[PDB]
């Protein structure tokens, strides 16, 4: 038999190399990436490891690899380093919370590599791969919203599109894992800290609307588009402040779950406030919340909402 | 260990120098070049930033310093006032100096004065010297 | 490599971290001592740096180079002062950052670059945002009061920290034409 | 050997434990570096990692074929009665680190007491996939089994059962 030439890595060093591609690195000599594949490297052994048992468990490390590493991708692309004047406003939104979901979990990273480098503690790859098994069930899920709310169309086309669907896979999935169970409360916690910091675009625009009188919104993000609010205002439907006949729609167009119930009275307060002139709701939300109930926690949402319709319409 | 000096340099000193002699040739300050006791270039670099104020302190503390003589015949009483006026600055500007804490981080030093190092350098560009 | 990097951020370079005016700051690539693995790190890291030097330079640029001697908005003016005078007080922050980074490295002898790329990485964000800011202004001549705008329509941006961080700068400039509107008035 | 084994009855197969469907961590070598028998022992203790492989996949697919949120309940059970599974194959290795001298018994004695909730949880899973127990007789399935005999597999299926329990005082809260 002709013996094949191998590094002979030691086990301590994989441990420094895991913890850097859980975080965002690149060109690392183990798990060496191609072409937006992160694989195993092909020759490592190590004195007490065989070579088959060793690209298991690496391989498998390897895999919450590629998770990290498209959402990584994601982040750089709408960071900034990229039209004229198109501010996507709810794609910035969810990056922006993906970002502070991967600010903490760096961190942990880091007080496991403080104990790893200065102490006689020991510290071996069952005993680290254990110890993070909370940080990579949340990754799961998180791949999995991800892979359905900007991944489900790869062309991607169209804009309006985009934003209602995202808004849709994340009201969607959190009634998914609201019932799943009292146990860990952790999944669910992560899904609805996304959820907040990816309706703040929608309900700006929609508070702006209904006391400044101004629908106002770029990439036609909004799902009331006033494709005809151009010039219909000389006419004084002909009041298509909303012209929701090019707006919502069944197929043609779309409109997201969670403002069906209040979608009525938000385009009726819109249109008489405006009307009414030609003579902080995501900071009332979040007041409200901080005091299986998921639907009666978006109930507490619209109260809010009556409040405007009542008065300004009055 | 070395900051000591810098701190003083706001002020003038001797351990870094502004020679009043041909760029180079023999105008200097004191440096060190190849082998250095922990001094890497940038640390150069970054002692050269402080230096440049530290000129402006020299031939500004010069302008205002030179008195009237009590027979300034080029410059008038009122150019006599603002000489006086200037002085009262650069005191105050002297006695933040001194104020330093003789024990800070040799980058903290500069991030400290940054805002008073460029304020000079203006007030020393607004006269001609 | 570790108080050699505090000095590069901080906005002076060394030969292990070698500046081109094209390249911004940038890393030799080939040290036999150091493994791949670190020097995209520090790549990353150099970004945050690539963009403190400009902002400087920038600001040294426009701002108390002369004693206000064809200058024009684009040139200068006192709006195009007023956006510099505010851009060094917002970037403050990151030098606060930086010098506390020493203490801990003077309070232990050992501290994994990972550490430096948490404590610096909510700067990783809000230094591009505002460069393009800068960039617009630099391109179309912006001149006088368009400056005022051009920041408002940024003022809508994704990033809470960057509207919070931005809104500081029109404050800034507002004075200005609150001030010369104190007299016309 | 005691790093290939103590990672081998976790879910890496590596090369002497070879994985095949019909069979699970079945190693079939002669080696002179093992005992000849110990292949015997080996292939004893191979049973409790064959399964811990496969409920790990079934709980994969969970939280047409089996669907709901109860199967998104028993799931996460399955993972509380395997965590002191976990722990005490982490410290199997911590002992066997310092010790140069303890053999492959010390593993054998240590983990002897998983296998007796281990094969009498394995029934419950297969009666669950054989039989579509997707609706609310979930909850019938581990109270059939759970009044039980022996006493470790009574408290372990009595750890999946109430869980299940807090899923239902929970639609019937929101009702009544």
């Amino acid at each position: 038999y002709v013996p094949d030439d191998r590094v002979l890595v030691t086990e301590t060093q994989v441990i420094r190399e895991t913890l850097w591609l859980l975080s965002g690195v690149k060109k690392l000599f183990i798990f060496q990436l191609i072409d937006g594949k992160v694989t195993v490297r092909n020759n490592i052994i190590v004195t007490h490891l065989t070579h088959s048992c060793l690209r298991s468990v690496l391989e498998q490390i390897a895999a919450y690899g590629q998770v990290v590493f498209r959402l990584q991708e994601f982040i750089d692309e709408v960071m900034g380093h990229s039209s004229t004047e198109a501010p996507f406003r709810t794609y910035q939104a969810f990056m922006w919370a993906l970002y502070k979901y991967f600010i903490s979990f760096k961190e942990e990273l880091a007080e496991i590599e403080k104990c790893i480098i200065n102490n006689d503690t020991t510290i071996t790859l069952a005993i680290v791969v254990d110890k993070l098994a909370p940080r990579l069930s949340q990754l799961k899920v998180l791949h999995k919203v991800f892979s359905t709310g900007v991944a489900e169309v790869p062309p991607d086309t169209r804009n309006v599109v985009r934003a209602s669907h995202l808004l849709n896979t994340l009201y969607k999935a959190i009634l998914e894992y609201d019932n799943v169970g009292e146990a860990s409360e952790q999944t669910v916690s992560l899904l609805f800290s996304l959820w907040v910091e990816t309706v703040r675009p929608y309900l700006q625009t929609v508070d702006e609307w209904i006391v400044h009188g101004h629908l106002w919104d770029g990439a036609r993000e909004f799902i009331i588009q006033r494709n005809k609010n151009v010039p219909v205002n000389h006419r004084d439907n002909a009041s298509a402040s909303s012209g929701s006949d090019q707006g919502p729609s069944s197929r043609q167009h779309t409109m997201v779950s969670f403002l069906k119930p209040v979608l009525k009275q938000i385009i009726m307060a819109g249109k008489s406030m405006q009307l009414l002139k030609n003579l902080e709701l995501d900071d009332v939300h979040d007041p409200l919340l901080a005091i299986t109930f998921e639907l009666t926690l978006r109930s507490c949402l619209y109260p809010h909402i009556d409040k405007q319709y009542l008065d300004c319409c009055g | 260990e070395l900051v000591k000096d810098v701190l003083n340099v706001l002020i003038g000193v001797v351990s870094a120098t502004f020679s009043l002699c041909q760029p180079a040739q023999a105008f200097v300050v004191k440096r060190g070049v190849h082998v250095s006791g922990a001094s890497p270039e940038s640390i150069s670099s970054l002692l050269s930033e402080v230096a440049e104020y530290g000129t402006c302190y020299t031939r500004l503390s010069h302008f205002s310093l030179q008195p009237v003589l009590d027979s300034l015949y080029s410059k008038g009483l009122v150019f006599q006032a603002f000489t006086s006026g200037l002085r009262r600055y650069l005191q105050y500007y002297r006695a933040c100096v001194l104020s330093t804490p003789p024990t800070l981080s040799l980058l903290t030093i500069g991030f400290l004065f940054k805002k008073l190092g460029r304020q000079l350098r203006y007030l020393a560009e607004l006269c001609g010297v | 490599m570790i108080h050699e990097l505090l000095l590069a951020l901080s906005g002076y370079p060394g030969s292990i971290f070698t500046w081109n005016k094209r390249s911004g700051l940038q890393v030799s690539q080939d040290f036999p001592f150091l493994h791949p693995s670190e020097t995209s790190v520090l790549n990353r890291l150099c970004r945050l740096g690539t963009d403190y030097i400009r902002f400087t330079e920038f600001i040294e640029q426009y701002t108390g180079h002369v004693q206000q001697q064809q200058g024009q908005g684009g040139l200068h003016g006192i709006y195009l002062r007023a956006f510099c005078t505010g851009l060094d007080s917002v970037l403050q922050p990151y030098r606060q950052a930086l010098l506390d980074l020493e203490q801990e490295f003077l309070g232990d002898p050992h501290l994994s670059i990972s550490h430096v790329n948490y404590f610096l990485d909510q700067f990783q964000l809000l230094f591009p945002s505002v460069m393009v800011v800068v960039e617009q202004i630099k391109s179309q001549k912006i001149h006088g009061c368009q400056i005022l705008e051009t920041v408002y329509k940024h003022s809508c941006g994704g990033l809470p920290p960057v509207r919070s961080a931005l809104e500081k700068i029109l404050a800034v400039c507002h004075g200005v034409m609150y001030k010369q509107l104190s007299a016309w008035m």
